[PDB]
């Protein structure tokens, strides 16, 4: 969808929370509590 | 092997990088997409070819 400033990208595979687009969904997980943007 | 029913070319094939079937490859080839903004295309619009 585009370039994603903020959060990060982990290789973990959790269920789809708030979805970004093209198969990427963010969340608010512990893995220093912050925002991640996983696949 | 499933009974005798040929289930090739309806199932994903790992030879292709995408997991679409051969029948699904035909279905994707015949429907001529407009090549919309699902992929990034500002670099293509800037790179005038
Ligand atoms: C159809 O499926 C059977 C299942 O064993 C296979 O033996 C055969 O080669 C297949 N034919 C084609 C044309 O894919």
């Amino acid at each position: 969808a585009g370039c994603l400033i903020g959060a990060e990208y982990v290789n973990n595979s959790y269920e789809c929370d708030i979805p970004i687009g093209a198969g990427i969904c963010a969340s608010y997980q512990t893995q220093s509590q912050s925002i991640i943007a996983y696949t | 092997y499933f009974g005798g029913f040929n289930f090739s070319q309806i199932l994903p094939d790992p030879s292709k990088p995408s997991k679409r079937s051969f029948i699904e490859d035909l279905l994707f080839n015949k429907v001529t997409l407009a090549d919309a903004g699902f992929i990034k295309q500002y670099g293509d619009c800037l790179g005038d070819i």
